[PDB]
């Protein structure tokens, strides 16, 4: 058998860690608005990637599709 | 054991090849007083499983209950 | 990921497992099970999983989603419709790292070449 | 001809085989082939049916 | 048949309906064989994220304990 | 094993049918992102990718993946977090292949 | 090998009164002359085999 | 193959007595101390660690705490950020994991 | 779809028929009451009654076409 | 098995379950009109080979 | 002639474009409803009119009021709410089974007072009855089955055996037997 | 301390929806006289469960309701071939005993798990991956060897195979990468900069007209005239294309004591 | 395809021939009925249980046909 | 195929002819139990017994249609 | 090719009108037995005998028809 | 697995026929 503590206390910590996770991804989709597309597609990239601009075009910023909070 | 993954031909346990058979208990009393089944209500938890209420009191002290 | 209308029932099916199950084309059947009209074209009818979803579509445009919908064609489209996709996912996967576990496959059991037979 | 094309699914057992980590002990390192996928099975002439 | 949903739109299916005849029907079956491998590769270059984030990790010796529900025999 | 059997007994059967709204089998992330997804949009493609992963995790039922064991995004409690945040898709499928 | 060898069919006579349309067909059939064609597999009858278009009524247990 | 076959790595005595099949004893088996003594023995332990090894232990915790996660760059983070800026090589010397 | 509409109204037409045979079975059945009457008129009152009754079991059928004719038409 | 006494075909149905979209009360309105059609069937082959 | 709308075609030059009107346009079939006309089919009359499945006002309104009780909460309230339950393990919750399927013994203890003189009568009644019973208990006979009764999936099922790993096995998987076949080892 | 509701009760807002599939006019008039006196009436079920109460599901008449198990031909025959085909009906019948046996999982799906190592054989690996990242791994002999010795042996072959799929994964994952990074004729010398401002929506049906004749009114102001028009037009370019034409290739299956080739099938019989 | 759906509604129109038989045959049967009840009064009673009874058997034939009326039309 | 099955689901409608000449053949057999049993009251029994004999009769010729009609429609 | 066998299984429900004039040759048939019979009951056995006996040739047509039935359609 | 079990590799049909079961 399985402890049953680790199921109850699991099943509250990912709970209570999905909130503080909310906030965090939050403030991350935020700051990411404010960034150029050089940024975007440079940062966190492969260092063999040659970055080459896209032709812009409109994309909304959606946090949540579903009309939620 | 099928739900378990294994097939099964046949059925019962009268084994037609090469396995031990376990025929009912004889209901003779020479076979009873040395046999008995096996009841399952005597298959119990381990009381170490009682030690883990050794946190409960501990905590309860800890947070000053 | 199938890119026909049609696929082979055995390849699909275990080679060294039991069959338990199979993928059977649409239920067409399940169509004519609708009381109220609709408009449906023979193309769409084939490609796997489609039809119970549309089908599932006409169910809630015509009711909605409580008191109505809960009817039996209905609740068996909405059914069939999450079933097929989540097996056909499965059999997906299976097929792309699997292969060896369908019939059909040559590596199901595999034909030697002939400098390991000693002539 | 098409009884003659019936297999049966899984051959026969493996673990009977001669093993190829036993091989490697005895002084032998087998080599890895691979699976001949162009080879189609057909019935013979007639009279060996 | 994975990847239904992702076949599906690139199809059109969701906006409009396919021709009626097999010829042409077939070919735009064939025809989202190369995107799939594409969006199919997309999804397996995901970075990795803490493990210990949303779930607490079962081999801890912390639960070793294997403790029970106790329960009420109504 | 010999224990004590009953002449009459009833046998229940908690059906998971994901068709009734009454319950929690009811699967609202699908049913949500999968109407989302048949109406005209920009993301109309990007709401599929995110359908066909879903129904990767729910094929992976291991010790770590599984609402017996009550796992994040895998029980009935938290079907309501896959509306917030459907992302967390990719980081079960390499926590339950770390496992 | 050995359930392999033994899918090769047999030979089964065709004359048969069990099966009454048989009983009632075979009395107007015509026994032609089956000319050797150098083989010893000629199947001049039917085959017994369960799943034969001529053996199918045979109970096979 | 037999259904009730089973191979043991371990030597085992079987019983040779009519209508019973058991292990009866196992070869060069020696009995420790009762689970009397081993209790006195383990009184003994966690008294001295009662008394003398409660100092400085919320350190060590965190330092346990931190090297149970997977990767080791998140261990090196867990040490700066909940140890007051701990060396890796430095705490695994401390806990008993270094050669 | 516009041929089975033609058939439906087609077959509601033929809901006529059981009309004609229901004036022929009528004509009939008030021929034998007028005849029945005079071989023994002592009891009209009872004829006549049993005479009706039929003539409520002829429309009966009536009834029942023209009620499987709509039907077809809208069903 | 639901007719048997003391099955022991446990594969055959007995573990699964098993719903229907007939008219309930089964024992009361299907399963006679089951029987209701056996005798018509009988009574039908008495009076043609008779 | 050909007219223009706001879905345009996908081809660069003009000609590759009229051809493909003019091949089209090809393989028109009229049918007209207007007698002498040349081209007129009563029957068989096609529409130049293409149907699309979309999902209607009624389908989005509903979906939408099943987040009804989300729009007006956050996710901190969301997680509190429906989530982070406070366990509570003391309720009889299988209370509910045993008011709905004692009421047949209840309900047979008044039942069997029924002043219907013939006894003939009564066994119809009863008879009646146990049809209702059956369609739940299903096997009659003592010590041959167990009764069936589908039940609402919650998050509190076999909430007090989620830590046996085999009851688990034993309820979720069907393992696919082998060629070898045998138990897993 | 009040009782804890599921999501689903604050959509009906009440624990007793006498929700019925059957649709039978007995059936849901009953319903909604049962669905209002709930609140008052001792012969109360519930059909919404809460952390106090548990909840029956669906209703079908007097008994319960389960959908129709999604088609299966798999099925065991007892006395003679009965030919199970579970498209041929709606609803499936019920298994007679001396009829057919139906194939297990009526309510299953297809799924991958895992066997969990023994919580013994998991501590030494985690000792030797600690021992590893601290120590380097020419000083985990001993760590190893704790491996091979306590870990049972089917458990050392589950580590074995997995270590061979994730090899076989791996390829797999890394041959759909060729081809799909695999530069095609019709993208020679195409770049980033070559790709158009355009989005998922400027390719739907509002803004790209399908191929079909009917899917807008373009084609509605067509008359007969223009189309003998057309016909001859296209013609005209068919004294340019049917000058050639694809050779007739051998059958590869022509023998029929062979295993024959799956060739595409025929579009048309 | 389309045309055995039509032909299957047309079919189901024939079901009102054995509905115009019956009600000819019912005005028949009364009418001898009347006739017959003039004959000899004293049995009216049983005369009149054996007309209804002989148009119980008309109706069967309407059972019957609209019967495999409705099942053409479905099956 | 359908076209085939179309003519004959249309013979399958042609079996209700029997069934409609059925109902006026029992009107004509109850009828002329009527009158006869007006004239000779005095063997009811003997006249009601080959009443329901001959409607027997009837429906042998009706489900022997129906036989056939079912046949042909799968045969 | 496919119209004639259309037709073919169309004669193959013509057969089926027969059948609907023996039912009602029937009926009339036993209708009069029951008068003739309560005219002069004490030659039942007589009456009956005959009675059963134009019965037997009137299906034997039925039977004839259904052969000529098969024939075309197979023949 | 299904002891009646054969790997067929030519094309064969199958009546769909009562009580019968052949090629
Ligand atoms: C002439 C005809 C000859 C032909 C004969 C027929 C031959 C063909 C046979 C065909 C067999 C059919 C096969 C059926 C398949 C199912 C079999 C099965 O699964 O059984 C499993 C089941 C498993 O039990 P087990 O393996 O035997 O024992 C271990 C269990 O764990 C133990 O279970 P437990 O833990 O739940 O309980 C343990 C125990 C613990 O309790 C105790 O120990 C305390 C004991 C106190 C008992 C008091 C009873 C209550 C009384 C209250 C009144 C006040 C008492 C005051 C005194 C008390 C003082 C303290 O409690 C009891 O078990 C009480 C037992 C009651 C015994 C009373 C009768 C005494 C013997 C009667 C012999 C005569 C009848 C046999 C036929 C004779 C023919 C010649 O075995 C049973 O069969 C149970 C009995 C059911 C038998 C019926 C079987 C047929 C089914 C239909 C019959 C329906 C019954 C009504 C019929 C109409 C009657 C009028
Ligand atoms: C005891 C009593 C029991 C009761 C017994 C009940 C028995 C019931 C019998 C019922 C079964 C037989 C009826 C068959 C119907 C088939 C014909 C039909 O319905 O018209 C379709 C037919 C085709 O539609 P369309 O508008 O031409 O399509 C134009 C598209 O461009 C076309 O191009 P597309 O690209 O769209 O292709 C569409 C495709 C679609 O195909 C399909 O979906 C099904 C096609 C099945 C065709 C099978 C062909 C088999 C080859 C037969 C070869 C011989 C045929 C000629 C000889 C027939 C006599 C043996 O192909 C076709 O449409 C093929 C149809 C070709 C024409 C077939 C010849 C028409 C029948 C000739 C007689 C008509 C008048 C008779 C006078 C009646 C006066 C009482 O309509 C016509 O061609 C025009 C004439 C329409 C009929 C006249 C309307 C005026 C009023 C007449 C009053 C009577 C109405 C009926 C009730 C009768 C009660 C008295
Ligand atoms: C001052 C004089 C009086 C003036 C007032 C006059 C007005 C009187 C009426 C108003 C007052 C009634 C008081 C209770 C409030 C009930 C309100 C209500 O809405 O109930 C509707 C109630 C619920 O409707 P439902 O949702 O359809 O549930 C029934 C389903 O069958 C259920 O089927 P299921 O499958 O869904 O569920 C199975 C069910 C089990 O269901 C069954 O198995 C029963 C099935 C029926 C038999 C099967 C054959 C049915 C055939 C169909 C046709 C039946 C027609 C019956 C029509 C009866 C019309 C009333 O098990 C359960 O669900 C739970 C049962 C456990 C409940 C335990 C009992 C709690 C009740 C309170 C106990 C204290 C009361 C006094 C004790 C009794 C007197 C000694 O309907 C019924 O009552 C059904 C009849 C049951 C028999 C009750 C007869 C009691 C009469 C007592 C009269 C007062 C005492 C007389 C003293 C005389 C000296 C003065
Ligand atoms: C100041 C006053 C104060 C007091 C006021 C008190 C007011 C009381 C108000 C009560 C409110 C309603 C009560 C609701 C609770 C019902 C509880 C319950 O057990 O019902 C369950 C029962 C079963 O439904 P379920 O279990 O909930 O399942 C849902 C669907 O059924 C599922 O769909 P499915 O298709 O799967 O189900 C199949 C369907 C199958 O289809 C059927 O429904 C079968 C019915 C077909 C036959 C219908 C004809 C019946 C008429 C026969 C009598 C006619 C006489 C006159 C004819 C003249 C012709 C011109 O249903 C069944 O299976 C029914 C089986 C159970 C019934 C059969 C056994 C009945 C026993 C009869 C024994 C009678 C002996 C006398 C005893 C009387 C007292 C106990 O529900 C009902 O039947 C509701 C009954 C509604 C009453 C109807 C009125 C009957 C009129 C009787 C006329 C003779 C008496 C006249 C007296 C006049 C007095 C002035
Ligand atoms: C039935 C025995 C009655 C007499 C017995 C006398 C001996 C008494 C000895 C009792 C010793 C105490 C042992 C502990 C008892 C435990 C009871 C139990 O487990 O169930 C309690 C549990 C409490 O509910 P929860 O909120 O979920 O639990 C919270 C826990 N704090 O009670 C229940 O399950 C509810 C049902 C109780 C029994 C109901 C009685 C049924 C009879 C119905 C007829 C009554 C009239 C009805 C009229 C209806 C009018 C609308």
């Amino acid at each position: 058998r399985t402890s049953a503590h680790y199921i109850e206390i699991n099943a509250i910590y990912g709970a209570e860690m999905m909130k503080r996770y909310h906030k965090v991804w939050e403030n991350i989709i935020e700051e990411r608005s404010k960034a150029t597309d050089q940024e975007k597609k440079t940062r966190y990239a492969h260092p063999s990637y040659q970055y080459s601009p896209l032709p812009v075009v409109s994309i909304p910023n959606v946090l949540n599709p579903l009309n939620l909070q | 054991t099928l739900r378990a993954g294994k097939n099964i031909e046949g059925s019962g346990q009268v084994h037609f090849g090469y396995h031990d058979q376990k025929w009912g208990m004889p209901a003779i009393p020479m076979f009873q007083l040395m046999y008995y089944e096996l009841p399952g209500n005597s298959i119990v938890v381990n009381p170490c499983r009682n030690q883990n209420y050794r946190l409960y009191f501990e905590m309860r002290k800890k947070l000053g209950i | 990921t199938i890119f026909a209308e049609t696929w082979e029932a055995s390849e699909y099916q275990y080679r060294n497992k039991a069959n338990l199950k199979t993928l059977p084309v649409n239920h067409l059947g399940k169509l004519a099970e609708l009381k109220f009209d609709f408009v449906e074209y023979k193309a769409h009818q084939l490609i796997a999983c489609h039809l119970y979803e549309r089908m599932t579509i006409h169910c809630m445009n015509q009711y909605g989603l409580f008191k109505d919908f809960y009817r039996p064609e209905c609740l068996d489209a909405q059914y069939y419709f999450k079933t097929c996709v989540e097996l056909n996912a499965a059999y997906g996967i299976q097929k792309k790292f699997f292969p060896e576990h369908f019939v059909g496959s040559p590596y199901a059991r595999p034909v030697p070449q002939f400098q390991q037979l000693g002539l | 001809r098409m009884r003659y094309l019936t297999e049966d699914p899984a051959g026969d057992d493996p673990l009977q085989k001669t093993k190829d980590e036993h091989l490697v002990d005895l002084g032998f390192i087998p080599k890895v082939f691979g699976a001949n996928v162009e080879v189609r099975k057909r019935a013979p002439h007639d009279k060996y049916l | 048949m994975d990847n239904y949903f992702t076949a599906i739109t690139l199809l059109g299916l969701r906006d409009q309906n396919l021709p009626p005849f097999k010829d042409a029907r077939l070919q735009r079956y064939k025809s989202i064989k190369k995107m799939i491998d594409l969006i199919e590769t997309t999804t397996k270059l995901a970075p990795p994220m803490p493990v210990e984030l949303f779930m607490l990790n079962p081999t801890d010796p912390e639960w070793d304990d294997d403790m029970t529900y106790p329960t009420i025999t109504h | 094993t010999s224990e004590s059997v009953l002449a009459y007994d009833y046998k229940l059967w908690y059906l998971w049918s994901g068709v009734s709204n009454l319950d929690e089998s009811f699967d609202m992330f699908f049913n949500q992102y999968w109407a989302l997804s048949l109406s005209t949009s920009v993301f109309q493609l990007f709401y599929a990718v995110i359908l066909d992963r879903y129904l990767s995790v729910l094929f992976q039922n291991t010790p770590y993946t599984n609402d017996w064991f009550r796992m994040m995004l895998h029980s009935k409690e938290t079907a309501l977090i896959w509306l917030y945040h459907p992302e967390l898709s990719w980081h079960i499928n390499g926590l339950n292949q770390f496992f | 090998a050995t359930r392999w060898y033994g899918r090769q069919p047999g030979h089964l006579l065709r004359a048969d009164t069990y099966w009454i349309p048989n009983l009632v067909s075979q009395r107007f059939a015509k026994h032609q002359p089956a000319h050797w064609d150098g083989t010893q597999n000629m199947p001049i009858f039917r085959l017994a085999d369960p799943k034969h278009k001529d053996s199918y009524m045979v109970q096979f247990r | 193959m037999q259904n009730t076959t089973n191979i043991v790595h371990v030597p085992v005595h079987m019983g040779h007595t009519h209508y019973f099949d058991y292990i009866d004893s196992f070869p060069k088996l020696k009995e420790g101390p009762t689970l009397e003594e081993n209790h006195i023995t383990n009184q003994k332990i966690l008294r001295e660690q009662l008394i003398s090894g409660q100092q400085g232990l919320e350190q060590n915790l965190c330092l346990r705490n931190c090297f149970k996660l997977s990767q080791k760059r998140y261990i090196e983070f867990c040490l700066d950020r909940k140890c007051g800026g701990a060396d890796f090589q430095r705490a695994a010397t401390i806990l008993g994991y270094t050669k | 779809m516009l041929l089975v509409k033609a058939v439906k109204v087609l077959v509601m037409g033929g809901c006529m028929l059981p009309i004609a045979f229901g004036a022929l079975g009528t004509g009939v059945l008030f021929a034998g009451f007028n005849v029945a009457l005079s071989r023994n008129p002592e009891e009209t009152e009872s004829l006549f009654n049993n005479t009706l009754m039929g003539f409520a079991l002829i429309e009966t059928f009536i009834f029942m076409s023209i009620g499987l004719g709509f039907f077809v038409l809208f069903a | 098995n639901s007719a048997l006494i003391g099955s022991e075909n446990q594969s055959d149905s007995m573990n699964e379950l098993n719903t229907n979209f007939s008219m309930t009360y089964y024992i009361l309105t299907v399963l006679p009109g089951k029987f209701i059609y056996w005798i018509y069937e009988i009574l039908h082959t008495f009076f043609v080979v008779c | 002639p050909v007219k223009e709308g706001q879905a345009k075609l996908w081809f660069s030059t003009k000609e590759e474009a009229d051809a493909y009107d003019d091949k089209m346009i090809s393989n028109i079939e009229l049918k007209s409803q207007d007698y002498e006309d040349e081209n007129f089919s009563p029957v068989f009359n096609r529409k130049t009119q293409e149907y699309f499945l979309e999902p209607s006002e009624k389908f989005k309104s509903d979906f939408a009021e099943l987040l009804r009780p989300l729009r007006s909460l956050s996710f901190n309230q969301v997680v509190d709410r429906y989530v982070l339950i406070p366990p509570n393990h003391t309720f009889y919750r299988n209370w509910t089974y045993e008011k709905f399927l004692g009421g047949f013994g209840l309900s047979y203890l008044i039942l069997r007072e029924l002043p219907l003189r013939n006894f003939y009568a009564r066994v119809f009644v009863m008879y009646a009855f146990a049809a209702k019973v059956l369609d739940h208990l299903g096997n009659p006979f003592p010590f041959s089955g167990h009764g069936q009764i589908v039940a609402a999936a919650d998050r509190w099922n076999h909430w007090d055996v989620r830590c046996y790993d085999n009851v688990m096995k034993a309820l979720k998987y069907i393992r696919i037997p082998t060629v070898q076949n045998n138990i897993p080892e | 301390k009040a009782p804890g509701q599921i999501y689903a009760y604050d959509i009906h807002n009440t624990h007793y929806p006498y929700v019925n599939i059957k649709q039978d006019s007995q059936t849901q008039l009953l319903a909604s006289f049962r669905r209002s006196i709930a609140s008052i009436n001792p012969f109360s079920y519930r059909q919404v469960p809460s952390q106090d109460r548990a909840a029956f599901g669906l209703r079908w008449g007097n008994a319960w309701y389960a959908p129709n198990p999604y088609p299966n031909g798999i099925h065991f025959d007892r006395v003679f071939p009965t030919h199970y085909d579970p498209l041929a009906e709606t609803n499936r019948t019920k298994a007679n005993l001396q009829l057919i046996k139906y194939a297990p999982g009526n309510y299953s799906t297809l799924v991958v798990t895992s066997e969990k190592l023994p919580r013994p054989c998991i501590r030494t690996i985690q000792n030797y991956r600690r021992c590893q990242m601290v120590n380097g791994t020419e000083k985990c002999n001993s760590e190893a060897q704790d491996i091979l010795a306590i870990c049972p042996n089917w458990a050392l072959d589950h580590m074995k195979e997995k270590v061979r799929f994730y090899t076989k994964a791996l390829a797999i994952n890394n041959q759909t990468y060729i081809r799909a990074m695999q530069v095609e004729e019709y993208n020679q010398g195409r770049t980033v900069a070559d790709v158009a401002p355009k989005t998922w929506i400027h390719g739907t049906r509002q803004h790209l007209r399908p191929d079909t004749m009917w899917a807008d009114d373009r084609y509605t102001n067509i008359t007969q005239t223009e189309i003998n028009e057309a016909i001859k037009r296209v013609e005209a370019r068919k004294a340019r294309e049917h000058e050639k034409k694809p050779v007739e290739q051998a059958n590869v299956n022509a023998n029929t004591g062979e295993q024959p080739v799956r060739v595409e099938k025929s579009l048309y019989p």
